[PDB]
């Protein structure tokens, strides 16, 4: 005689998941740099259109 | 736009005071000679933060105007006894060093300037933690850190290091560690003032503040073009002078300008001047501020 028994913890309704992302809160640190005009790269025209990848 | 990175204002000594080999090639710097100890100082990828601000001071003319002052010893032998106090704050710094360098002067803690010697003929390496042995070997120094020196005399000895949530960064044993404590290698903004420690930063707020003053004019001597031209002969509004000097409206308004009867052309050095910082809310006025890569210690649990 060989038993296999299967025992029941109870009714349980798990959530199926599908799109997932990790957030969080932030706080930007944010650093100053007044350069002069025709100093160095502080310019009029190349301060103005600067890029944010660059 | 001025070309004048060579032009140093002050003397124009790089030289230091302890590896004084050098000095046959480096008195006064000026756009001639081959100094070692400022020619990195300039090259494309190695400190921008100088090639930004090249208009002031370095560390070793801070030091030769009596600004900032020298440890006991200055220059800590590597070969001579068994212990020497510039090697614990020479190992927790990671720098890359090129071949062909002897010495190699770094900041200190107590405010002061300690650098290390190496006997004849020994070179360092590839991060100058160690000088192993054998171009020609330069005669000089390697600058370990992007620092700039100035003309300051503001006092501050009542700050200490403004970094949160870090055990012990470099040398100084600031808070207790409990639980996990990192160690890599990463950069940290510090400032030291007029006999203080090195104090850290966190928060930096750079601007540029010029002035008339008589160490932020670059020129260069005219003759039948950049030449060496020293500028104390330059004769003020009305009074006495030596040779001759002429400019624009900025030279020209607080010295005498003599057009084509001159044998210069004095020039406002951009961004030259008094560049103060602002630490704890506080403006101020450092002395040779800059980074620096150390051990940091940072608490993450």
């Amino acid at each position: 005689t060989k038993f296999l028994k299967i025992k029941t913890v109870s009714s349980e309704l798990s959530c199926r998941e599908g799109q997932s992302y990790w957030t969080g809160s932030f706080s930007p640190k944010c650093l100053s740099s007044r350069r002069c005009h025709l100093v160095g790269e502080c310019h009029v025209n190349r301060c103005l259109s600067w890029r944010d990848n660059e | 736009e001025d070309p004048h990175l060579r032009n140093r204002p002050g003397k124009g000594h790089n030289y230091i005071d302890g590896m004084t080999q050098e000095d046959a090639t480096c008195k006064p710097v000026t756009y001639a000679g081959a100094c070692s100890s400022f020619d990195v100082l300039l090259e494309k990828g190695k400190f921008p933060l100088f090639q930004s601000y090249a208009h002031h001071r370095t560390l070793l003319e801070a030091v030769h105007d009596t600004i900032i002052a020298k440890a006991d010893p200055p220059s800590c032998d590597l070969q001579s006894a068994h212990g020497n106090p510039c090697m614990k704050e020479k190992l927790v710094m990671k720098t890359h060093c090129p071949n062909d360098y002897q010495s190699a002067h770094y900041l200190n803690n107590d405010g002061k300037m300690a650098s290390v010697k190496c006997p004849p003929k020994y070179e360092l390496t590839e991060d100058c933690n160690f000088c192993r042995q054998m171009a020609s070997l330069k005669k000089g120094s390697y600058p370990l850190q992007d620092l700039f020196c100035q003309s300051s005399e503001d006092d501050g000895s009542k700050l200490k290091t403004k970094m949160k949530g870090v055990c012990e960064v470099g040398v100084q044993a600031l808070k207790k560690c409990d639980g996990q404590l990192s160690t890599a290698h990463e950069v940290v903004p510090f400032a030291v003032f007029k006999n203080s420690k090195k104090v850290y930063l966190d928060k930096l707020d750079l601007k540029t503040e010029e002035n008339l003053l008589p160490d932020s004019f670059v020129c260069f001597e005219h003759k039948g073009e950049l030449k060496s031209f020293d500028i104390s002969q330059c004769p003020k509004i009305g009074g006495h002078g030596s040779k001759k000097c002429t400019g624009d409206a900025a030279f020209c308004s607080a010295y005498e300008c003599t057009a084509q009867y001159a044998n210069a052309y004095c020039s406002h050095a951009n961004g030259s001047g008094i560049v103060q910082i602002q630490v704890s809310g506080v403006w101020k006025k450092p002395l040779c501020v800059g980074y620096e890569r150390v051990v940091v210690k940072r608490e993450l649990s």
